[PDB]
């Protein structure tokens, strides 16, 4: 889209001295310790996101054994026989977090909430019925 | 011990990706990987000359003043 | 709560009440004298607790509407901006090289993959390292997707400008390598 | 968060119309919301109501409810008023003193800066009124150059000279060399420098700093920057020692730089020196001679303009090593024989607003009368120094003030330097004149020297006074004296020998004339101070009080180092004037 | 609670109410006694739970500020305390191999690239003076890092050769100082 590719890096995290001192000064991770930090901010070079497309490199075509999909579809189909489900219209919809991106074009210009005010409940039942066509 | 050279190799990488390194895509990505080695390692004898390595990176460059810094 | 008309019958009653109180009459006759007021002190009531709980239903409507407003000013400005944005878009398309090849479509339908393909005028490779660099962009003028296309301009990592005589073998490990080399299809 | 300007009490309260914003305590806010038209309370965050749609900016009409400040008609039932018993809620209410008086304050944070009286009091007020003082002045100027509109270059008639198509609605700038414009090149969607330019009346004849082939689209305005907060002093505190303290004085020093050796050992003898130093006395003779006497000694030499720290950098050059000497350039063409940007040089040259932050053992201020106690702030926030020499004089010019409109500036008001020696005295003084002759040192001598100014040469004959009001004519910024002219225009005549002489005169339109009439050097008073000629003829072209300034006037006749001739409208300074007078032919 | 004026108010109907239980006087002369003193306490109990609920709107909106005072001048101030902290646990750390480059960095010694790890690779430090070159430098050898390099070139700073016996210090001022040094790990 752009006449320029771009690289994006990953920082490295903040250290609280403070927190580690008091625990080094109650006997904590000392020499032979059961307990050990493992858990660190791992830091990443330019080339990050196109190395994590070439994993999904790893997706391959598969046929499936047809019969006994069918079957082992039937079966676990009955997992899901005590709840319950269909469509709703706009007024029932809840949303948790309006403050959430709105995705590739549409971030240029706010949140997931100038979206849904925007647009009236009629539109939006507008927009599901093209959906099914 | 080593948590100790850990939590440093951790300031350092901080203070040098604050000093615009990654402005340099080749010494970043160095910088990088000395930083995220050191966190994996498992020996005290491999961590310490892999951080002096990376603190000679920081010691090539004229943005931290080190006579001023080490006021002891 | 001071302009309703309660508040002068309150009033008049409390004077009233005050002033036969230092007369002080007789029980018989006060007992009027603080009934009547001990029913306006009631009325004062009604009417001001039917009062300060409507200044706040009108405060809500007043911020509601107000919002209300703003979400369709809001509206009005992210309408223009998508429709700018696809009027500005849209003058990129290069409208020769792309109307030929679709009036060549048995229906006009032809897949999205194949516009950028033979319609784009710029192509820009990204090499990873000089012997990819060898067999893909090798040259001042190179060859892909059955056209041929010249080398302008190339760049590295850090956006900064590399001429061709430096691409070499022996010289390689001192380039940023996610090399992006720009071309023009030419004719 | 900062300290309150009245009482140093920690505060986060700023008043929000008062433009430097100034930390204020409760109390202090209290009274300076009371007493003035501020009423915009600032804190961490605006004590505005954050209510949808209202306009509320008044503090005394806030409360504070829930978790957020009100007004009245939107707060919450549960609130007490953020403005109530004699202090603003806010930080560090409890730790706060308060200002028995808060006038002072109230003047400054409310003058426009357009009469003496503001000065007085910013001049007069405590350090650190007079540091704030110091900021909004510089912030009011900075302003106040936004409001001249933008010229444009409609049309370049010729080279040296343009015509401009000036901006609807605004006031246009004066044109002098006062006011240093800049131009734009039109771009593609931004606008780019081509360098720094100042006008003079044709058409409009313009003298950049680099030559250009500009045309028609360049545009003028006068370049504005950030106004910098204030920390340090205008004066660090005096201190008195018994002996020379930081410094070692050479063994052996030459007849050259005899006579400032006692002066040299008073440098040492006290935290800081004031110096004043008289036309032709040797200012950088003994600056730099102060380098020689400590050789050791680290020094920093700097000054306002570019043009004297490049002076400093003449003689400097002169008499100090070149390999330990380094001029500091901001990212102008100045001085470029010493090394370019080295701050840790035993010598360093920089003017106030590019010093780098470190230390010496001496710092010399030269020019101090230009200096504002901007300037005076600044550097002892930049520079750290074991002994301070400040080198000016009272009776020169000081720095434009263009706000001023009524009233005039005493030198014991331009500075805090300049305040100490008009009323303590010089901590030193040069009292021999070797350029000019004795008439003129004479005549200077008595009008602002108290009779203290001695002359080094003779009486030379060749200075030369004339009465005459002439006819005075008016342009939109300056005044001309044609027939001033026409009088000096006969004496040229009469006496060709003074075609030599430079011309000055108060006034830049005066000089425009008297270039193409008379074909001599022309000079403005303001701009003549640090050169010198053979010969100057002087017009006073009015009896303004621009004209008739005590300082100006003793730079103007003192630029001549044999003869002058000075075409005279005020009868007050004609009289004080020690030279033969003529009558008008 | 007790610096208000119908605080007086209720200590008044108190002090009433006892010497009415205390004298026994009557039976609706006390429930006078005690109709002006409930009273008191609904404008006491109220009065004083309207400004009780003040106060602690402010000891808490004195704090959900002064810890945005706080936390906006806490991340205006990073590239000053990140760098004093560093410093800090690296002198802690007291690592010999650290601590030779740290004071030859603090005082004239400053690598052009990464100290490599391999027994191989190329260094480049920069010596200014020879005070330096005196501590550092013995010869053939070149202890730097607490390992050994020897050394394979050194150039002046104009970019000119210069041979591993004339540095001496008769040669003092006919060398240029700013020497760069070349090594390959021992
Ligand atoms: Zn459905
Ligand atoms: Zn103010
Ligand atoms: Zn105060
Ligand atoms: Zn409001």
């Amino acid at each position: 889209l752009t006449n320029n590719v771009a690289f994006q890096t990953v920082k490295p995290g903040n250290f609280n001295k403070d927190f580690y001192d008091f625990a080094v000064s109650k006997g904590f991770f000392k020499e032979g310790s059961s307990v050990e930090l493992k858990h660190f901010f791992f830091a990443q070079d330019g080339n990050a996101a196109i190395s994590d497309y070439d994993y999904y490199r790893y997706n391959l075509p598969t046929m499936c054994d047809i019969r006994q999909l069918l079957f082992v579809v039937e079966v676990v189909d009955k997992y899901f026989d005590c709840y319950d489900g269909g469509c709703i219209n706009a007024n029932q919809v809840i949303v948790n977090n309006l403050d959430k991106s709105a995705g590739f074009p549409f971030n240029k210009w706010g949140k997931a909430r100038l979206y849904y005010d925007s647009m009236s409940y009629e539109d939006q039942d507008a927009l599901f019925a093209y959906t099914k066509r | 011990k080593m948590s100790d050279v850990k939590c440093t190799s951790v300031v350092l990488l901080s203070v040098l990706q604050q000093l615009r390194v990654e402005s340099s895509s080749k010494l970043w990505a160095q910088c990088v990987q000395l930083h995220n080695d050191i966190l994996l390692a498992k020996d005290t004898t491999e961590a310490f000359e892999k951080m002096v390595s990376l603190l000679s990176v920081l010691l090539s460059m004229q943005g931290a003043v080190d006579i001023n810094k080490l006021c002891e | 709560f001071s302009s309703l008309p309660s508040y002068a019958a309150f009033a008049t009653a409390q004077e009233a009440y005050e002033q036969a109180v230092a007369n002080g009459d007789s029980e018989v006759v006060l007992k009027k004298l603080k009934k009547s007021l001990n029913v306006a002190k009631s009325e004062f009531d009604r009417d001001a607790a039917m009062q300060r709980k409507l200044e706040k239903m009108a405060d809500q409507a007043m911020t509601q509407m107000y919002k209300q407003a703003r979400s369709e000013d809001k509206r009005a400005k992210v309408t223009s901006a998508m429709q700018t944005m696809l009027f500005t878009m849209l003058r990129k398309l290069d409208n020769d090289a792309l109307n030929n090849i679709i009036n060549n479509a048995r229906d006009g339908c032809v897949p999205l993959n194949i516009i950028p393909l033979t319609t784009a005028a710029k192509l820009m490779v990204v090499i990873p390292d000089y012997n990819t660099y060898k067999n893909t962009c090798d040259g001042t003028t190179f060859t892909y997707a059955s056209a041929l296309w010249e080398i302008q301009q190339v760049v590295d990592a850090d956006s900064k400008i590399v001429q061709l005589s430096e691409i070499s073998m022996d010289n390689s490990p001192n380039l940023a390598w996610p090399l992006i080399v720009t071309a023009l299809r030419a004719n | 968060v900062g300290a309150c300007v009245l009482c140093n009490s920690q505060t986060s309260l700023r008043c929000g119309a008062c433009i430097r914003r100034p930390f204020l305590c409760c109390k202090c806010c209290y009274d300076h919301v009371i007493s003035t038209s501020h009423k915009l309370v600032l804190s961490v965050n605006p004590y505005v109501c954050n209510a949808p749609g209202c306009d509320v900016t008044d503090v005394t009409q806030l409360y504070l409810g829930g978790m957020s400040y009100y007004c009245k008609s939107h707060k919450p039932p549960i609130s007490f008023p953020l403005c109530a018993n004699g202090q603003v809620f806010g930080l560090y209410k409890n730790t706060c003193v308060g200002s028995d008086n808060v006038t002072d304050f109230n003047a400054i944070a409310t003058c426009d800066w357009t009469n003496a009286g503001d000065y007085i009091l910013a001049n007069t007020c405590t350090e650190r009124l007079k540091l704030f003082a110091a900021e909004t002045l510089k912030a009011t100027e900075e302003t106040f150059k936004l409001s001249y509109g933008i010229a444009t270059v409609r049309e370049v008639l010729s080279d040296r000279e343009l015509h401009l198509s000036w901006e609807v609605g605004k006031p246009r700038p004066p044109l002098n060399r006062n006011y240093v414009f800049t131009g734009y090149r039109v771009t593609k969607n931004s606008k780019v420098q081509i360098g720094e330019y100042t006008f003079e009346k044709g058409a409009v004849v313009y003298r950049g700093t680099t030559t250009y082939k500009l045309n028609v689209g360049d545009y003028f305005v006068l370049t504005s920057h950030t106004v910098m907060p204030l920390s340090a002093p205008t004066l660090v505190p005096q201190e008195h020692y018994v002996r020379i303290t930081g410094l070692y004085p050479t063994l052996n020093i030459s007849d050259e730089f005899s006579s400032n050796v006692a002066n040299y050992q008073k440098v040492g003898m006290q935290k800081y020196s004031t110096l004043q130093g008289p036309p032709g006395t040797g200012k950088s003779h003994f600056a730099i001679g102060l380098a020689l006497y400590y050789p050791s000694a680290r020094i920093v030499y700097t000054a306002c303009s570019h043009a004297a720290v490049d002076a400093l950098c003449e003689k400097a050059l002169k008499y100090l090593p070149i390999d330990k000497c380094s001029r500091i350039i901001p990212a102008v063409e100045c001085f470029d024989k010493f090394k370019v940007n080295s701050t840790l040089e035993q010598y360093v040259f920089c003017t106030v607003n590019a010093l780098p932050e470190t230390t010496a053992d001496i710092v010399v201020f030269d020019e101090i009368s230009m200096a504002t106690n901007y300037d005076l702030s600044v550097v002892n926030a930049r520079l750290r120094a074991k002994h301070y020499v400040y080198i000016g004089d009272p009776a020169q010019l000081p720095a434009p003030r263009t706000l001023l409109t009524k009233g005039t500036l005493e030198p014991e008001y331009f500075n805090s330097v300049c305040r100490l020696m008009k009323t303590i005295g010089p901590d030193m003084f040069l009292g021999t004149c070797r350029r000019c002759p004795a008439e003129i040192v004479d005549t200077v001598s008595a009008l602002v020297y108290d009779n203290k100014l001695k002359a080094h040469k003779d009486k030379s004959a060749q200075c030369f006074k004339m009465f005459y009001k002439g006819v005075i004519t008016h342009d939109v910024s300056s005044a001309i004296n044609r027939p001033q002219i026409g009088v000096v225009r006969e004496f040229l005549t009469r006496n060709p020998a003074w075609r030599k002489a430079v011309f000055i005169s108060p006034y830049n339109s005066q000089n425009a004339v008297a270039s193409k009439i008379l074909g001599l050097p022309t000079q403005t008073v303001d701009s003549s101070q640090g050169s010198e000629y053979d010969y100057v003829i002087f017009t006073q072209t009015t009896e303004t009080a621009h004209s008739c300034n005590v300082n100006r006037f003793n730079v103007a006749i003192t630029r001549a180092k044999v003869g002058i001739l000075c075409i005279m409208s005020d009868r007050d300074l004609y009289d004080k004037l020690q030279f033969t007078s003529l009558e008008i032919p």
